[PDB]
DNA sequence: ATCACAATCCCGGTGCCGAGGCCGCTCAATTGGTCGTAGACAGCTCTAGCACCGCTTAAACGCACGTACGGATTCCGTACGTGCGTTTAAGCGGTGCTAGAGCTGTCTACGACCAATTGAGCGGCCTCGGCACCGGGATTGTGAT
DNA sequence: ATCACAATCCCGGTGCCGAGGCCGCTCAATTGGTCGTAGACAGCTCTAGCACCGCTTAAACGCACGTACGGAATCCGTACGTGCGTTTAAGCGGTGCTAGAGCTGTCTACGACCAATTGAGCGGCCTCGGCACCGGGATTGTGAT
């Protein structure tokens, strides 16, 4: 039985910010729980925003607004920059 | 505008809270606490307004902001 | 047809855009999901993970350790006002607490 | 005739705990709301009910805080609320 | 065809089963909704409303009033341990508070 | 513009429990907010239960479990009785 | 079984909480508080187990119960 | 040699605030969990990780409560925690 | 105690406005039929939960003793509450102007969906390096003297 | 202060086991095409938000005065912390047994969906009764005396 997780991606990001630093299985479990939790919070807020505005589609605008409502202070500022940069790069393939 | 929250008003709020005696430094402390609370709620309410591309903050925007900060309000459309 | 290019590589991300898209579509959030929504969400998740991991790796190095453990994650989150606020109602298993003694208790 | 300190205070508690009316003047509160919102977005309009919703929530929040502040004062064997009582209540509440 | 019989009347309820079904189907809760789910939900909503209204009407009669106002609803909810717990993080507009003075403050 | 509400049903129930008692518009607004809030809580918990158990359908079983998790003490006991009675009556038309 | 939560264990928990001096009546009070907390979480966890038609409470059941009581736990599958 | 009352207590604070290990014995805690669950459902089995998850949450909750209880004691000019401090902390927290 | 007295409460006696009911209509719920798949169910497989036992120290416990902390008492000055005269501005009503909320029609680009292809991501496995720990020496704060 | 000394810390020196990488494969993401509708946009309509002004008292304010409360100092007994010898049972390892978790195949009843019909529920309107309030008399607690 295969159980999907964000372990591979957390490790990829760790090797970018700290090339010589590893991670324990317990710490990896914390990171997996963290990603899943934040995903739920953002997606749930984006869902509410769409419903409040009588819209049937969750777009990058809903995600951006959810990020501003949930992430505190500069966390929101930098997260919005990252999301906007990614969408721009993706649209130019 | 924060001074519009007068000492008598703060005293009335304390009386409803069952407070019998009040120190003179409580009025400035209360004004600061109220400012923080209002800023938090208004920030989120304006975020909802901007997302709706509106120029008018609605009662619904306020209700949603209160709900997400765990202060659900009944009586204003939810 | 053309060689398969992942949406993650198109967005320059390490996090999986395709998986995030599926999780949004099957998570009962909305009827439809825009093409940019998974890209934006994946980038935000990646940014947050990078922030915590960078701060946790620093805590590991300060403890003369080469592997991050739950203690290092707890240290990174509780020592940052914004991360502490984001994870206020969160318990890190085997994370412990910040060393803090009230001054009135000191000899 | 002069009522002893505390008698009129307790009479005011009885009166305000029986009433449900708003205790902050409406016009000054509206000015504060508009002044605070200006820092987030300029030229902002407000539904009359939006300002009323804000006033109801703020008053409820402050009354609730004054209740916990009072408990802190009584805990320190005092009948007078002080800033340290407000600070403790908020800290324990997580604020 | 046969004369139209509402699902509410079939369940012996005053609350709208058909509307509750639509709200579940369009509320992004699940892909499918069982036939009994709206009936069960409508009955629960009806039971809770009846409980609050009965207690609020009693409070109105105790205040020599013939119409329920927010004050009566607040009195009914805060004077009942279970209703108070259910509506703990809820503010009733124009509801006021329960008359409560600490004994140490009394003359 | 028509805005649906539970006002008619709240009034019907009020006339059953208190035939000579009316209700103010403000109090009616509180009741409408209450019904909407409880609906969301129950439906949201039922949604989580279905997802946790890898099910695509919200049935009376999910609603019953949600009621037990949200309603405190005897509120849950009586609400479950009401829901079960309604489903039984409905299935026998 | 509540007595298995010994005075030394409660003292250790207090020490991590930064407590220097402890009254003798705290041990019984703490036992009562812990019992209430455990009952609340276990009740919900068992409800999830019964809904899954299982006879074994899983770590996920506990995680879900903690999450809905506003005590999210990281490290046990969510 | 005899350390003055308080010296070893502060040494224990330093040691336990630096460690992350569980402070309740595992076997007694498991017995309590099983005894409490018996009242909800009979013949209940438990995953080893389920008991561990419960232990981690309970210890975190009690440590957090002891932190707030300490603040209440200091507020009353005491260095000793008493049941009234636990009661106040829980009341303000909404428990 | 006894009496003034100041504030609240209780009760008729009226204005008035919103609860409450009705009416027309429409849009959303019901009836009926049709079809695809979610889930219940039966059977099987094997994971991991339970039971238990025998040691082996670490932890718990029970008690002895001393002292520092909690609480009761005392005193005293001033920061509060209460009251009153004076100023301020909230509230109300009225009037006027206009931004922008809300809605409708139109039309297109975007998202769902489906088939075909394919490569990332999963488990399974395997193995060296990080780390836990042991021991021993240095370091360092604590306390009697 | 000076010195014992008891506890912690820091650092080599080893076992060991889990982080970490690889491998095979498959299932889920990508490519490509196809089609229906969500939403952006333009235009229009009219609601309600804003601005303002002129009174009219209620509220706010500033101050005077007295006293009750907050806090500082004092004393004292005992409930705590610390230490030590003795008991208890947690932890660990090992072994065995089996409930029940997890999975797969099958098959059907149930839910989605669509067209046709229709009736509950919406706004709009309208109007009497509940209630807010005014005033006046009784009630009642508070405080000087």
């Amino acid at each position: 039985s295969r159980k999907e997780s964000y372990s591979i991606y957390v490790y990829k990001v760790l090797k970018q910010v700290h090339p010589d630093t590893g991670i324990s299985s317990k710490a990896m479990g914390i990171m997996n729980s963290f990603v899943n939790d934040i995903f739920e919070r953002i997606a749930g807020e984006a869902s509410r925003l769409a419903h409040y505005n009588k819209r049937s589609t969750i777009t990058s605008r809903e995600i951006q607004t959810a990020v501003r409502l949930l992430l505190p202070g500069e966390l929101a500022k930098h997260a919005v920059s990252e999301g906007t940069k990614a969408v721009t790069k993706y649209t130019s393939a | 505008n924060i001074q519009g929250i007068t000492k008598p008003a703060i005293r009335r709020l304390a009386r409803r809270g069952g407070v019998k005696r009040i120190s003179g430094l409580i009025y400035e402390e209360t004004r600061g606490v109220l400012k923080v609370f209002l800023e938090n709620v208004i920030r989120d309410a304006v975020t909802y307004t901007e997302h709706a591309k509106r120029k008018t903050v609605t009662a619904m925007d306020v209700v949603y902001a209160l709900k997400r900060q765990g202060r659900t309000l009944y009586g204003f459309g939810g | 047809r053309a060689k398969a290019k992942t949406r993650s590589s198109r967005a320059g991300l390490q996090f999986p855009v395709g998986r995030v898209h599926r999780l949004l579509r099957k998570g009962n959030y909305s009827e439809r999901v825009g093409a940019g929504a998974p890209v934006y969400l994946a980038a935000v998740l990646e940014y947050l993970t990078a922030e915590i991991l960078e701060l946790a790796g620093n805590a590991a190095r300060d403890n003369k350790k080469t592997r991050i453990i739950p203690r290092h994650l707890q240290l990174a989150i509780r020592n940052d006002e914004e991360l502490n606020k984001l994870l206020g109602r969160v318990t890190i298993a085997q994370g412990g607490v910040l060393p803090n003694i009230q001054a009135v208790l000191l000899p | 005739h002069r009522y002893r300190p505390g008698t009129v205070a307790l009479r005011e508690i009885r009166r305000y705990q029986k009433s449900t009316e708003l205790l902050i003047r409406k016009l000054p509160f509206q000015r504060l709301v508009r002044e605070i919102a200006q820092d987030f977005k300029t030229d902002l309009r407000f539904q009359s009910s939006a300002v009323m919703a804000l006033q109801e929530a703020c008053e409820a929040y402050l009354v609730g805080l004054f209740e916990d502040t009072n408990l802190c004062a009584i805990h320190a064997k005092r009948v007078t609320i002080m800033p340290k009582d407000i600070q403790l209540a908020r800290r324990i509440r997580g604020e």
